[PDB]
């Protein structure tokens, strides 16, 4: 299938 | 059979062991017992006994709480106490060889049960065998553990701290009173005990009170400076103040708070004992030894840095698989009826269990440490790591380093490593030499041919029994001149060591250094990590990882879905 | 020796010293991720 | 390096080792090997106490 996603990042 | 004693005239009965006959006294009193307001009290001298007394049966264990576990299971079983339970405790056990010897060397037995547990009644504590095989006086003492032997408030007489020590000093006393009675020689006084009776004794060797009492001392499985082995002042303090909280005894001053726990069973504090520390191992001691300013007058590493303690002969050793009992007793996956097979993950939650204040770093860097595989993929790897881990951690290292550093006083150290795994283990195999299951070979039951035990470890416990006995006499453990393996001394430089096992026993060096020098070396500096960090940049490079192997997966049959 | 640099050394340095240049790699990472809409509009 | 390699886009599409991981390079045989002590001749050039004319006792 169509790939699991990437996660964003968090930040400070 | 009778023996006139300062106390008065003492009963005993003859027991018929290998065609002979040991003049056994069991349960005599040493002390005042600890009832009422002698409770959390140190000990008190005992004045005087009414006519004789039949010393000819087991006395009544101390009070503790029992290992239940595995009901009708031999191998738990065979430590639980097998009579009632009492304050009333302080009471001894002697073995003499019959006929009366002149000037004998006395065999001091300290039980062990990591000072919450044990008593001097265990069947594989009989002195008998020892009596009749080596003509030497035997003695052992019941002591109070627990709260009971530890509760500490220090300064305050009616609860000072390690009254149990104190009750053990005391009867060293009533021996060096009393001993020439039984045809003993007091100037020829061996100690020996495992686990927490090795712990006492080398705080012996520190104690000035007890600092002309003995000559000589053996060491099974332990030392002081084991990280379990003692509380620090302040954290003894509050959990006693905790325990106090527990029981509804907190109050204004001391004296109120013991006013109120002397009213309290012994059943109440047995409960209560495993509630005063947030976060405990199965090798978590709730109430011991601490700096009282009496019996420690200072951290035991300091005063033994300085030298100053008992320069005399030691001797030292470990069994093979010390770690293994500990566990099937709260570690999940493992069980006696199992192979107790584990994961990575098993093993990291295992060492978070045994070590649940180090820091992640420590987790990690013991994990890599021990992972260092000889071969690969071999499923038993993580199971042996991990109980290798606890036994490194919490033995013989510590062990070692306290007779490198006891030798560098100039004494004479020996140290033995028993590799043999007995044919009568209930146990299953992949729990191996384990810990205290020494002690039956220690005390003679191999020599015992109705035991079902093998002809060779009668032979092995024939040769550690004579090379004991020599130790114990001579301050040399030989066994024979010509044809037997000479035992050397243990140097910091060489740090030779002797194997022990049926086939053949030999001398080696350095056993595991590699990994002890990382637990006394390495470890030590961990703790100091003390970095918090926002963590968001961790858990996100732990998620960011398997963003990248799970990005991975995706053109692995990309490139083929076409 | 090796296994320590390639299976403990990397770890330590997740610790000291934390800037941006993970927020550098998270645009490294956008930049690797933005390609796969055409790998969604292969057919689709 | 001061100025050395980088992820350029045209001849790195991104960062090495990940192109490593995913298997995309020439499948073909490779010789390689390395000296004992590579590291050896950058200690006089500004480690304190090496010195060529030394026997460098640190
Ligand atoms: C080990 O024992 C657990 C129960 O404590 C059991 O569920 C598990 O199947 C066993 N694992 C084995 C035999 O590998
Ligand atoms: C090495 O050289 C340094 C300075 O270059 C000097 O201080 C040191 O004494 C030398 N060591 C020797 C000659 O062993």
């Amino acid at each position: 299938p169509p790939p699991p996603p990437p996660p964003p990042p968090p930040p400070p | 059979i009778i023996i006139a004693t300062k106390n008065g005239k003492v009963r005993g009965m003859n027991l018929t062991v290998f065609g002979g006959t040991v003049t056994a006294f069991l349960g005599i009193p040493y002390a005042q017992p600890p009832l009422g307001r002698l409770r959390f009290k140190k000990p008190q001298s005992l004045t005087k006994w009414s006519d004789i007394w039949n010393a000819t049966k087991y006395a009544n264990s101390c009070c503790q709480n029992i290992d239940q576990s595995f009901p009708g299971f031999h191998g738990s079983e065979m430590w639980n106490p097998n009579t009632d339970l009492s304050e009333d405790c302080l009471y001894l056990n002697v073995w003499i060889p019959a006929p009366k010897p002149k000037n004998a060397t006395v065999l001091i037995w300290i039980y062990g049960g990591g000072f919450q547990t044990g008593t001097s009644s265990l069947h594989v504590y009989d002195g008998k065998f020892l009596a009749r095989v080596e003509r030497v006086i035997v003695v052992s003492m019941n002591y109070r553990v627990g709260a009971l032997g530890f509760l500490a408030l220090p300064g305050n007489p009616e609860a000072p701290g390690n009254m149990g020590l104190f009750d053990q000093q005391l009867a060293l006393q009533w021996v060096q009173k009393n001993i020439a009675a039984f045809g003993g020689n007091p100037k020829s006084v061996t100690l020996f005990g495992e686990s927490a009776g090795a712990a006492s004794v080398s705080l012996h060797l520190l104690s000035p009170g007890s600092h002309s009492l003995f000559t000589r001392a053996i060491l099974q499985s332990g030392s002081f400076n084991a990280p379990w082995a003692v509380t620090s002042l302040y954290e003894a303090r509050n959990r006693t103040l905790n325990l106090a909280k527990l029981t509804g005894c907190s109050r204004e001053n001391e004296t109120e708070i013991i006013k109120c726990l002397r009213n309290k069973d012994p059943q109440e504090i047995l409960l209560n004992e495993a509630f005063v520390v947030p976060y405990g191992t199965p090798l978590s001691v709730n109430f011991g030894p601490t700096v009282d300013g009496d019996f420690l007058t200072d951290m035991p590493d300091i005063l033994l840095e300085l030298g100053q303690f008992k320069k005399t002969q030691i001797l030292v050793g470990v069994n093979k698989d010390e770690g293994t009992a500990f566990l099937v007793y709260g570690a999940p996956g493992f069980s006696k009826d199992n192979n107790s097979i584990i994961t990575r993950k098993e093993f990291q939650e295992g060492l978070k269990i045994f070590f649940p204040g180090v820091s992640e770093f420590g987790k990690e860097s013991i994990l890599f440490h021990y992972t260092d595989w000889v071969d690969d993929q071999r499923p038993e790897n993580y199971r042996e790591a991990l109980g290798d881990v606890v036994g490194d951690y919490n033995f013989i290292c510590p062990a070692l380093e306290f007779t490198k550093k006891f030798s560098e006083w100039g004494n004479n150290a020996f140290f033995y490593y028993f590799e043999h795994r007995s044919s009568k283990l209930p146990w299953p195999e992949w729990m191996g030499v384990m810990h205290g299951y020494e002690i039956e070979f220690v005390f003679g039951l191999p020599l015992e041919r109705r035991d079902n035990y093998t002809k060779a470890e009668e032979i092995l416990s024939r040769s550690i029994v004579k090379r004991w006995a020599n130790f114990a006499k001579y301050g040399n453990p030989n066994e024979t001149q010509n044809n037997s393996t000479s035992w050397p001394v243990f140097k910091s430089t060489e740090q030779k060591y002797l194997t022990l096992n049926t086939e053949s026993t030999r001398i080696m060096t350095k056993l595991r250094a590699q990994q002890c020098r990382f637990w006394t070396s390495f470890f030590p500096k961990v703790l100091e990590m003390t970095g918090n960090i926002d963590e968001a940049e961790w858990e996100w490079k732990a998620g960011f990882h398997r963003w990248n192997n799970y990005m991975m997966d995706w053109k692995n049959q990309f490139n083929d879905y076409t």
